[PDB]
RNA sequence: GGGUGACGGGGAAUCAGGGUUCGAUUCCGGAGAGGGAGCCUGAGAAACGGCUACCACAUCCAAGGAAGGCAGCAGGCGCGCAAAUUACCCACUCCCGACCCGGGGAGGUAGUGACGAAAAAUAACAAUACAGGACUCUUUCGAGGCCCUGUAAUUGGAAUGAGUCCACUUUAAAUCCUUUAACGAGGAUCCAUUGGAGGGCAAGUCUGGUGCCAGCAGCCGCGGUAAUUCCAGCUCCAAUAGCGU
């Protein structure tokens, strides 16, 4: 009701299939509205879903009362898992990534460098 | 390689001879009229000042008509008008050397907050600005340094949301209300 | 007089880069000697040991005895008299004890009423005297 | 010559004594405030031959 | 020829004008990968996270043999006056590859961090008791208060972040700031230091102890029984999240 979201610097691309733009999210004696929120305003406002949305990087602003990030909305869930960072899929889990947890890999490819030829030991190793 | 500036400077110069007594008098005068918080922040101002006086003597070496003068100079002198130190008027370069300490601390956020009522003295003034309560055109400045431009003086005030502009009591006020409505009453 | 002619700056250049030799300062700088001299290395402290305590005798008009420590290095194995100061100082030094010296104020010169010492003591087992004699601290044990 | 015996002899049999408990005394700004106020402003009296801020008859 | 506490430069610190000093170090160039030599591959190497030798160091050996190179990042020992984590990640910048997809201690991200640099709290206001002085009034004494300054009573509530902490935001995932609810100050407290107080040089001929001793003192000096110079107490002064050496 109180909050506000002005939108600026608006782009269509075309050609990466997506409506991308700066929000800048008027909200006083609030505590920097979540990410959440915003896409639901957005899409009453761009009359077009959440699920293209993808919003980031708000900061807001000393004082308080404004905060400013950006966001832009795909033209379908098709390309916005596309043309897309994975880690902002992560943020609404839907392209969610494996556990492995770098280090362990880096020990098992310095291993096999032992190994030649057994695809079965090569595919064990640890 | 990194990113990362490194570019950095002092903003101030301490004094060669570092007992000249007159100077003490005349420095803590300056303390004591402009509530300032240490010997530093009246250095700092002083090397401000100077900075200005030397391109200012830089530029009066030049020829007249030389297009780094005529440019260099209007700009700075067009700055010194923006923060209400120099006159419209009194915009010609050698007016800039006549220049001094006070007329640069008359121009920050507290000597102005102090000026336009507001606070309650200089101290009190300092104390506000810090705590959160001014805000100038729109943000809430924290910074009693905030040297105020000649623009931006008439839209000084408390912030929307602070008790002195307008706004939700705080904390001590509250508990007292609360301590009357269910100790007391 | 002066070379003062235009195509002389060889003969002047020259002529002061040889004077600059009689200027006691700039020798020191860059002769080796003095360097070579400093049993701190060319550095502002030294770590040291402590090989005895020192009953140093001052100069003249200012009688009295001065409490110093017979330091030897650990880069160079050279040694030293550290004076230690302070009152009561002295006490809190014992034998074969790890000293950080310092020059005492003067880079090179001996200092006030001691007699050649160049050097005054600041820290024993890396504690800091001022610490031990102000009590913030205490010796370790 | 001469024994490294006395070493700390004052020191030692000086008559100690307790720092007292006054305030807690103003510092940063405040500090300076009250300093500039009493060269300038609370005194400023009728001269009588020099000053002196630590003086005591 | 010798020396260099010599990698060169852009630059850095100082500065009136001239200078002096510094530049291992994030860009450019160069050099080298324990030392010296040789060479294969390849467009490009006389590559060292390639070989082959010797030397120097080191490691297992069933004693016949075999393997090694942190002046990458972490880390350790050693050296010293002297210097950070065996952390997370390819999200950014870029690079490599057959490659939109893999890889990167390059690179970023935290952690350590009083190298240094920027902002900046540690209180502010009131009426009181008072203590003083430009005005008005009064011969002086006293009074009317626009003006005001110090000490108190914390007398008075008001304001607040430090802090604790739900929640967003941040982000690769986090932290940090930022925003933000809820708790969160009477100074016994949420306690500001470091140096000095004979001169240079701001500031005690104060008060105790010492007696040419201990000690201070960059220099001039102080100390030999009234020490403005020591050790202490009190006050004072300078700079202040800093100040000494
Ligand atoms: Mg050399
Ligand atoms: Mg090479
Ligand atoms: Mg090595
Ligand atoms: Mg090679
Ligand atoms: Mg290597
Ligand atoms: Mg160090
Ligand atoms: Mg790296
Ligand atoms: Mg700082
Ligand atoms: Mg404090
Ligand atoms: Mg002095």
């Amino acid at each position: 009701d109180t909050v506000t979201i002005r939108t600026r610097k608006f782009m269509t691309n075309r050609l990466l299939q997506r409506k991308q733009m700066v929000i800048d999210v008027l909200h006083p004696g609030k505590a920097t509205v979540p990410k959440t929120e915003i896409r639901e305003k957005l899409a009453k406002m761009y009359k077009t879903t959440p699920d293209v949305i993808f919003v980031f990087g708000f900061r807001t602003h000393f004082g308080g009362g404004k905060t400013t990030g950006f966001g832009m909305i795909y033209d379908s869930l098709d390309y916005a898992k596309k043309n897309e960072p994975k880690h902002r899929l992560a943020r609404h889990g839907l392209y969610e990534k494996k556990k492995t947890s770098r280090k362990q890999r880096k020990e098992r490819k310095n291993r096999m460098k032992k190994v030649r030829g057994t695809a079965k030991a090569n595919v064990g190793a640890g | 390689p990194v990113a990362r500036s490194w570019v950095c400077r002092k903003t101030y110069v301490t004094p060669r001879r570092p007992f000249e007594k007159s100077r003490l008098d005349q420095e803590l005068k300056l303390i004591g009229e402009y509530g300032l918080r240490n010997k530093r922040e009246v250095w700092r101002v002083k090397f401000t000042l100077a900075k200005i006086r030397k391109a200012a003597r830089e530029l009066l070496t030049l020829d007249e008509k030389d297009p780094r003068r005529l440019f260099e100079g209007n700009a700075l002198l067009r700055r010194l008008v923006r923060i209400g130190v120099l006159d419209e008027g009194k915009m010609k370069l050698d007016y800039i050397l006549g220049l001094k300490i006070e007329d640069f601390l008359e121009r920050r956020l507290q000597t102005q907050v102090f000026k336009l009522g507001l606070a309650k003295s200089i101290h009190h003034a300092r104390v506000l600005i810090r705590q959160r309560h001014i805000r100038v055109r729109k943000q809430v400045v924290n910074i009693p340094s905030f040297i105020v431009r000649l623009d931006s003086q008439k839209h000084i005030d408390f912030s929307l949301r602070s008790p002195y502009g307008g706004g939700r009591p705080g904390r001590v006020k509250r508990k007292n209300a609360k301590k009357g409505q269910g100790g007391a009453g | 007089g002066k070379c003062r002619g235009l195509r002389t700056a060889r003969k002047l250049r020259s002529h002061r880069r040889d004077q600059k030799w009689h200027d006691k300062q700039y020798k020191k700088a860059h002769l080796g000697t003095a360097l070579k001299a400093n049993p701190f290395g060319g550095a502002s402290h030294a770590k040291g040991i402590v090989l005895e305590k020192v009953g140093v005798e001052a100069k003249q008009p200012n009688s009295a005895i001065r409490k110093c420590v017979r330091v030897q290095l650990i880069k160079n194995g050279k040694k030293i008299t550290a004076f230690v100061p302070n009152d009561g100082c002295l006490n809190f030094i014992e034998e074969n004890d790890e000293v950080l010296v310092a020059g005492f104020g003067r880079k090179g010169h001996a200092v006030g009423d001691i007699p050649g010492v160049r050097f005054k003591v600041v820290k024993v087992a890396n504690v800091s005297l001022l610490a031990l004699y102000k009590g913030k601290k205490e010796r370790p044990r | 010559h001469g024994s490294l015996a006395r070493v700390g002899k004052v020191r030692g049999q000086t008559l100690k004594v307790a720092k007292q408990e006054k305030k807690k005394k103003r510092t940063g700004r405040a500090k300076r405030r009250m300093q500039y106020n009493r060269r300038f402003v609370n005194v400023v009296p009728t001269f009588g031959k020099k000053k002196g801020p630590n003086a005591n008859s």
